[PDB]
RNA sequence: UUUACUUAUUCAAUGAAGCGGAGCUGGAUCCACGUUCUAGCAUUCAAGGUCCCAUUCGGGGCUGAUCCGGGUU
RNA sequence: UUCAAAUGAGAACUUUGAAGACUGAAGUGGGGAAAGGUUCCACGUCAACAGCAGUUGGACGUGGGUUAGUCGAUCCUAAGAGAUGGGGAAGCUCCGUUUCAAAGGCCUGAUUUUAUGCAGGCCACCAUCGAAAGGGAAUCCGGUUAAGAUUCCGGAACCUGGAUAUGGAUUCUUCACGGUAACGUAACUGAAUGUGGAGACGUCGGCGCGAGCCCUGGGAGGAGUUAUCUUUUCUUCUUAACAGCUUAUCACCCCGGAAUUGGUUUAUCCGGAGAUGGGGUCUUAUGGCUGGAAGAGGCCAGCACCUUUGCUGGCUCCGGUGCGCUUGUGACGGCCCGUGAAAAUCCACAGGAAGGAAUAGUUUUCAUGCCAGGUCGUACUGAUAACCGCAGCAGGUCUCCAAGGUGAACAGCCUCUAGUUGAUAGAAUAAUGUAGAUAAGGGAAGUCGGCAAAAUAGAUCCGUAACUUCGGGAUAAGGAUUGGCUCUAAGGGUCGGACGAUCAACUUAGAACUGGUACGGACAAGGGGAAUCUGACUGUCUAAUUAAAACAUAGCAUUGCGAUGGUCAGAAAGUGAUGUUGACGCAAU
RNA sequence: AUGGUGAACUAUGCCUGAAUAGGGUGAAGCCAGAGGAAACUCUGGUGGAGGCUCGUAGCGGUUCUGACGUGCAAAUCGAUC
């Protein structure tokens, strides 16, 4: 399994012709030990690596989940 | 009567040397046209020891006069031969600890180790720890070389047999005692099965002549 | 308190057959075979270990970049920085010295 | 402070194998654990690897030698004649 | 130290303070 | 009887590589003046020289590297 | 060993519950190797067997069950075994293992053409078998069964072989740039041939580091005790292979030029052949962060029911400590007349035969994409009942893991996890036994003989003779002490400029008080001395009546042998051991 | 006498593996101090040698008017060593 930071690349790789599914996953942490918030994993699965995504920022994450291809397949929680 | 062990030792069996761990066979170069007419320069890479040997070995490598490759030699290290020296063999050879040369291009009273007792067999003559062969003399009407073995004994060879000048390393050896079984245990384990020793007297007369009493 | 077990038939501590216990996502101890480790790559003048050269099993420099296995010098891998620079000046000064000799042996040979 | 009167390195036999073979065995093996001067890079670093190797841990320059000692009197003899010869011969 | 000349890191200390007094004497002696 | 010879037979080695004889071969009867401060390097029918070709990416001959033998040493 | 219930015609022996105990992590626990071969598990079931019983069983009857590209075999070679070419032998067959053999592969070619016939070159050594503990391509976690499990299911990886396309990189200076250098990177052509490395290596000792375990604090849950007390006792709070970034002892590079010699380890080595110092480079054992991955697993609470059916909520967090135990590993040191495997296989270098771009090439050692991985083993026991011993025999049989206390300690004793509670039973307590104890006064008067028992014993301190190979004797001998409690003193780390703040461990010494008939309170654990004979010592043998003064041993001494040889072997042989040897050797004593 | 079968027990050599708590004693090398012209001597440390030693696992098998003797066993059990 790997895990990216580039934005155009996880774009990229959701586009990538091998690929064909996603998944979107929510945790509940806390930061620097403080309050609670919301962090969202897209993990896309290619045919021989995970890659996996981490996004701290809710916004950020919806309008990301907006923004993926309509042919891929997602599976949320 | 039954078969003793001096009999018994015939037979191979369990009586066979040991050589999971030795080096290699110690002998000198074929003796080709370069050592018959010239020489050749071999280096020294490494002198090592070998199992149930007293005296160390030389790996010698020379380049090969017929084809681009090197060719790895065991000599019997002499007293005073290091790594990286250079060793030349041959009928031109000097005069230097090392070098093999035949015995009829050395004058009287030359110390020679390792040396052939006909021309071509590669060294048969005081290879053990300690021990040389000096030049007496020369009678070159009849093309042969007088010489005195480690035992005492007076011998005439070709002038044509090759040798290694100087003495064998790692004389002194048989000055130490042992002090134990055990020290003699692991020197003979790595030699062969010829210790520890019974005596024929202590035996039965069925296993030895000298038994009974 | 756990104790555990081989995960394969070799009951005997051999070379092959080394294990550490590892605790699982299950909250138990496991045992885990280890494989014997790797042994720097030497150089073939003096002996010493070849730096920026990976360390890996033989079998395992058939799986990795050519980047891994050399460095960007003349021996780069088989020969160290020291043993390739002697030799450098040996060829040069024994070259100048062939010459030199080859010169004085013409002299000579025209003076006698 | 010395700890033993006489029996020096032959203290780990203890009292077994004979008071005459013990200084037998005393001499040489002070000689092969001796430290020895490198006739290459001239410092004291030279020891017995095995019987009749020396090797000098600066260097690493490995000499043949003899089983306890790194030169026998028999040895610099027949370097001296050698020598002797080979200037004769020269000359 | 690697002598066993002193005690511990106390003992050490007072030697330290006694040397350092005994080569501050003995320059100002010879100045 | 004495003294020789090799071809039967016997012993040994090798990569059956340089053996024996001779050079209007050279230097001084003997030698290859082709290798000795140094833990380098030495491999692609060998570069060069000289006669041809049909010039064109190159290809041949002599030499480099003397000749002869009905005996691998 | 005991009580109750159930089953059953029948219960000391079966099942469940209730009790008392045991193995006590060098186990009566959890796995394997050899061996066995279905003994594994379910259902049915008691004639024979389980030296009593039996409703039970490793018994009897009927079936179910062992799933692999990654675990092994398969491949490699070790000591060795053994064809061919040859040579012996009447012969069954024997020697020998690369020789004594024409023992087989590759490159180029329109070969100056004689017309439809193969010419010119290059390199060379020997079949096969031999390890389920040696070498070796690559897999982990969770779940699942009556019995399978690194093999099945879910998820996530990796290796090998092959075809290939895209992206990236490189090129008009064709086969990359940067750094003084050590060297770095996502890449960055490579045939013959040669070379180097890895595979690949003894044992012991201390020191450093890591992992697992051990000990311990706060908090969030659950359980137990609560006659009195205890903010209490116990328990859950976990993170695999693989991948990215980062991480090091050693080693190396640049500057610089050292006596007032400095640096420095527990252990004394290093420096003009360039130290100390400053700045860098590298191996990634190992550790940390993140992905895997919380969705898993763990601990609790709350839902409806005949449900062989479904379903909801919370927490899973933050630390500390060490001459601790086990184990891995690093830099070292000690030892040898002992210096402590091979091969398959993989990589790299040197070399450059060659091939390759301008409006187009190259590079499958960079990334991504595609396909495939056969055969055989896989259940279970591994032993006071699954092996061997004619048996379900107190015997024998290789190995891995391993908690708390006391204590020097894998000793003895007690305990947690796990596992057993098996061996014919009941009732009485004569003599004689087997096993274990006590005894007034005397103390070897017993007996061939102090046989056997008793006495001694740990640790600390004082002290310790003859003799001696000077190393020992030696724990010689002979004396004093040891509990509990309350204290005192000494022995350190991390940060800051004479010291201050903070943190923490177990060693030693001393002083009061106090119980005592006992203080190594059980366990555990030398009796000592004066002499004689004898073998130097450590070691070895009569398995199943003799362990010794016997044998061996190191040291000493004699003899043979220079290979056309010594001592031996074979029926013979173009046969063999010493011999991968050479008098500092081999052989016979 | 002829012709065959055995080194699964055991004897020995070789090859490849594996196993072995905790203590006592305190060799060489090294450091510091006191002497000495030096060689060398003495004191205190460090270090951790030995076919050394006490003693588990293990290997072996000394002793007992020992247990047993159609024994658990065609060689076993206990203590001691
Ligand atoms: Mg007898
Ligand atoms: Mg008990
Ligand atoms: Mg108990
Ligand atoms: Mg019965
Ligand atoms: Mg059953
Ligand atoms: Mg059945
Ligand atoms: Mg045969
Ligand atoms: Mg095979
Ligand atoms: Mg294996
Ligand atoms: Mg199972
Ligand atoms: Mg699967
Ligand atoms: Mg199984
Ligand atoms: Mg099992
Ligand atoms: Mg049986
Ligand atoms: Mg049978
Ligand atoms: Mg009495
Ligand atoms: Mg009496
Ligand atoms: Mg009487
Ligand atoms: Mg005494
Ligand atoms: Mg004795
Ligand atoms: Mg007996
Ligand atoms: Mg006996
Ligand atoms: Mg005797
Ligand atoms: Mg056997
Ligand atoms: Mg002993
Ligand atoms: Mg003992
Ligand atoms: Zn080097
Ligand atoms: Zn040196």
């Amino acid at each position: 399994a790997r895990e990216i930071t580039d934005i155009k690349q996880f774009l990229e790789l959701t586009r990538r012709a091998d690929v064909k599914t996603a998944t979107v996953k929510i945790n509940k942490k806390l930061n620097k030990a403080g309050k609670p918030f919301r962090q969202t994993k897209f993990k896309v699965r290619g045919s021989s690596s995970l890659y996996t995504l981490v996004i701290n920022d809710a916004g950020k994450a919806k309008k990301l989940i907006q923004s993926l291809p309509p042919t891929l397949k997602v599976n949320r929680l | 009567g039954r078969v003793i062990r001096n009999q018994r030792k015939g037979a191979g069996s369990i009586f066979t040397s040991h050589t999971r761990l030795r080096q290699g066979a110690a002998k000198l170069r074929t003796l080709d046209y370069a050592e018959r007419h010239g020489y050749i320069r071999g280096i020294v890479k490494q002198i090592v020891h070998d199992s149930g040997r007293g005296a160390p070995l030389a790996k010698v490598v020379f380049r090969d006069p017929y084809k681009y490759r090197l060719r790895e030699e065991i000599f019997i290290a002499n007293e005073g031969v290091h790594t990286g020296q250079f060793i030349y063999a041959g009928k031109k050879a000097s005069l230097n600890v090392g070098n093999v040369l035949p015995l009829g291009s050395v004058p009287e009273g030359t110390i020679v180790s390792n040396v052939e007792e006909k021309p071509g067999d590669r060294g048969a003559l005081a290879r053990a720890s300690g021990n040389y062969v000096i030049i007496i003399g020369h009678n070159p009407d009849e093309n042969k070389t007088r010489v005195r073995l480690p035992s005492g004994a007076k011998k005439v060879i070709s002038s044509d047999a090759r040798g290694v000048i100087g003495v064998i390393a790692g004389g002194g050896r048989v000055d130490k005692p042992l002090l134990k079984a055990g020290r003699a245990f692991h020197k003979y384990r790595l030699k062969r099965n010829s210790w520890p020793k019974t005596r024929g007297v202590a035996m039965n007369p069925v296993d030895h002549p000298h038994g009974g009493g | 308190a756990q104790r555990v077990t081989f995960r394969r038939r070799n009951p005997y501590n051999t070379r092959s057959n080394k294990i550490k216990v590892v605790k699982t996502p299950g909250g138990i101890l496991r045992a885990q075979h280890v494989k014997k480790l790797a042994t720097r790559p030497k150089c073939g003048d003096c002996g010493s270990a070849l730096q920026g050269i990976s360390t890996l099993r033989p079998r395992q420099y058939a799986t990795v970049s050519k980047t891994h296995k050399t460095v960007s010098r003349a021996y780069g891998g088989s020969r160290c920085a020291n043993c390739v620079k002697e030799r450098i000046i040996r060829a040069f000064l024994i070259e100048e010295q062939k010459i030199v000799k080859k010169v004085v042996k013409e002299q000579t040979e025209a003076a006698k | 402070a010395k700890r033993t009167k006489k029996v020096g390195i032959t203290g780990k036999y203890g009292v077994r194998y004979g008071s005459s073979l013990r200084r037998q065995v005393k001499k040489l093996e002070i000689q092969q654990h001796a430290r020895y001067d490198c006739s290459f890079c001239g410092k004291k670093t030279v020891k017995r690897g095995a019987a009749g190797i020396w090797t000098c841990s600066c260097c690493k320059k490995t000499v043949a030698g003899g089983a306890y000692t790194v030169s026998t009197a028999a040895a610099a003899t027949v370097r001296s004649t050698i020598r002797r010869l080979r200037e004769m011969v020269e000359a | 130290s690697k002598g066993n000349a002193f005690k511990h890191k106390r003992a050490l200390v007072e030697h330290i303070i006694q040397a350092k007094a005994d080569a501050q004497r003995e320059k100002a002696l010879n100045e």
